[PDB]
């Protein structure tokens, strides 16, 4: 019983964590992609500025 | 109070108060129903999702727009267009405000006689006024001369006007605008192996248009160079990825512009239609004409389309006479502008067709005094 | 006519390249610097993180290992 | 006996995967900052280039 | 599979009450691999894997590499003689023939359901596999909630409880007058 009660204790508590770590992993990786079409966006209007300088 | 100045156009309705700077509500005008059947019970899902709500399911959806050429085909889905775009983008009744809608010219007369009655009958409006979409573009600039070559997208006119008098005889009315330009990218992609196909996809094909494409200076030149080096293939990435590259397909889809025979029509460009209009105009305006040209509409926004109309129009012109082309950078919304500005007028404030005015005449009162 | 062109034109002609210029000023101010000190605090941390991870790890290997 | 078993073996599978989750954790935290500060040493030219706009 | 493939240590397994038996041995042992190749060179090599396990008898016995062999069949249905694609494959054969505009929501909501989807760390392999096949700028997610086996009867409750639904019942009187055929009709 005692091996039994601490074992669950420790398991809860690790998946409790692993919930925690996939919702953190999510959130960054929105944060992270949207940084990304950021500098996408940024690269090509720069390219595209370029292109108007050689227009004019 | 102040009036409502609608501008229903045919690809993006562009409406706003009068007397502002720019449109307060712009939006694609498509009218697009469910096609799938539709299994989650209480989502709350409607029958037809209009203006800017169905450019984000159009997943779904199969757009459809009222407009095809000017013309309007389909009344009821404009109605629906129009009493969106009074409720839920201005939020006005429009019981307490005048409107001043734009037609092309050489429009049917049916058309403009039941969009005057649809605004005083179903909505009900104080007093309305319809206005040619090429007089605004022309109060715009700011001049009172000039020969405006207004490329929308559903068709492409050239009015000319000289110190206030219109030329009713030289107006030539051409059927290619940006739509039929849409088309024939969306035919030439094919060449590469792309295929779009669902009238979702013509949206992402304008995108690709509107953000790649360009008007090349020397079609001959460009069309040689891009057969041997690669300094023009530009990517784009797709709403999914699978990012795409476009060729000598950049300056071969707005070049139909200058030359109609590509989509098989047979008339000639916007490059000498403008020049056949001045020509009919009378001896002794054709300088101010010449100097005075001026574009308008969204599909004269291609990057390098001022100069290669310059130089054709240079080149049939005589030597003589100079050659201007007005591009403001506020061309998009031009005639908008102008029809702000032209609501805004202490003068025209005596034109507006008055409800009573109708009650005593019907609909054909448009075409009386009241233009 | 023609005399509003310079009263429309003008204005935005000065009025609107400073405004834009001041707003680049602020925003890349605002966003860069503040931006790449703040990766450098996260990364520190994540290192920090990753010593506490690897101690823990080590210790109860070490006990459990029978 | 079955059920501590069960817990233990579960457990350590779920050790094993946070351990992982950790190492993407990081790196992904890692590439995220090193993408930020380059876009800000892009942001940082572009500043550069706003100063010679001061030429207006 | 797997009582097929028990049969190369020596454990028979015949009688359709010994499926049973196979089927408890499945749940409790079997795992998929997140790399299938090295995998099997690891348990080719060490002896890390063999779990054990007891009969309903005693006489226990140990599965080796079987344990991540038998639910490998899933993304290689050419394993008990299958032609088609495995479920990491027809996911990604469903999505792409839905329309261009759908496939990043698509995508970024794939949901796991049902019994078999219950295999320890099954949620991170199709993700690799799928993240393989897709095109590179798309995220990939997968939602795999802890109570995945009764997901269909909660959602069950859930549509049966709603008010909207509430007229959508086939009723009785109904049935009397179109027959059993009533339910292909608008009462789907
Ligand atoms: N920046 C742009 N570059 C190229 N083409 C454009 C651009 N913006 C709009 N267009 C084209 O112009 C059309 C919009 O024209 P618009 O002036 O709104 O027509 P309308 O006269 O009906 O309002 C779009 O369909 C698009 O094809
Ligand atoms: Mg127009």
């Amino acid at each position: 019983s005692d091996k039994l009660k601490e074992a669950e204790t420790r398991a809860e508590f690790a998946e409790r964590s692993v919930t925690k770590l996939e919702k953190s992993i999510d959130d960054l990786e929105d944060e992270l992609y949207a940084q990304k079409l950021k500098y996408k966006a940024i690269s090509e209007e720069l390219d595209h500025a370029l292109n108007d300088m050689t227009s004019i | 109070t102040t009036a409502l100045v609608c501008d229903n156009g045919s690809g993006l309705v562009k409406a706003g108060f009068a007397g502002d700077d720019a449109p307060r509500a712009v939006f694609p005008s498509i009218v697009g129903r469910p096609r799938h059947q539709g299994v989650m019970v209480g989502m709350g899902q409607k029958d037809s999702y209009v203006g800017d709500e169905a450019q984000s399911k159009r997943g779904i959806l199969t757009l459809k727009y009222p407009i095809e050429h000017g013309i309007i085909t389909n009344w009821d889905d404009m109605e629906k267009i129009w009493h969106h775009t009074f409720y839920n983008e201005l939020r006005v009744a429009p019981e307490e405000h005048p409107t001043l809608l734009t037609e092309a010219p050489l429009n049917p007369k049916a058309n403009r006689e039941k969009m005057t009655q649809i605004m005083f009958e179903t909505f009900n409006v104080p007093a309305m006024y319809v206005a040619i979409q090429a007089v605004l573009s022309l109060y715009a600039s700011g001049r009172t001369t000039g020969i405006v070559l207004d490329s929308g997208d559903g068709v492409t006119h050239n009015v000319p006007i000289y110190e206030g008098y219109a030329l009713p005889h030289a107006i030539m009315r051409l059927d290619l605008a940006g739509r039929d330009l849409t088309d024939y990218l969306m035919k030439i992609l094919t060449e590469r192996g792309y295929s779009f196909v669902t009238t979702a996809e013509r949206e992402i094909v304008r995108d690709i248009k509107e953000k790649l494409c360009y008007v090349a200076l020397d079609f001959e030149n460009e069309m040689a160079t891009a057969a041997s080096s690669s300094s023009l293939e530009k990517s784009y990435e797709l709403p999914d990825g699978q990012v795409i590259t476009i060729g000598n397909e950049r300056f071969r889809c707005p070049e139909t512009l200058f030359q109609p025979s590509f989509i098989g029509m047979e008339s000639a460009g916007i490059h000498e239609t403008t020049y056949n209009s001045i020509m009919k105009c009378d001896i002794d305006i054709r300088k101010d004409l010449y100097a005075n040209n001026v574009l308008s509409g969204g599909t004269t926004m291609y990057p390098g389309i001022a100069d290669r109309m310059q130089k054709e129009i240079t080149a049939l012109a005589p030597s003589t006479m100079k050659i201007k082309i007005i591009a403001p950078p506020e061309r998009k919304y031009s005639v908008w502008i102008g029809g702000s500005i032209l609501a805004s007028l202490s003068t025209f404030q005596q034109m507006w067709i008055s409800k009573q005015e109708y009650d005593e005449a019907g609909p054909s009162i448009v075409h009386r005094k009241c233009f | 006519d023609f005399d509003d062109i310079h009263r429309k034109r003008m204005e935005k002609d000065l009025n609107e390249l400073q405004a834009l210029i001041e707003a680049h000023f602020e925003n890349r101010k605002k966003e860069e610097e503040e931006l790449v000190s703040l990766k450098d605090r996260i990364e520190r941390r994540r290192a920090e993180r990753a010593e506490q991870q690897r101690i823990r790890n080590e210790r109860e290997k070490e006990r459990q290992n029978r």
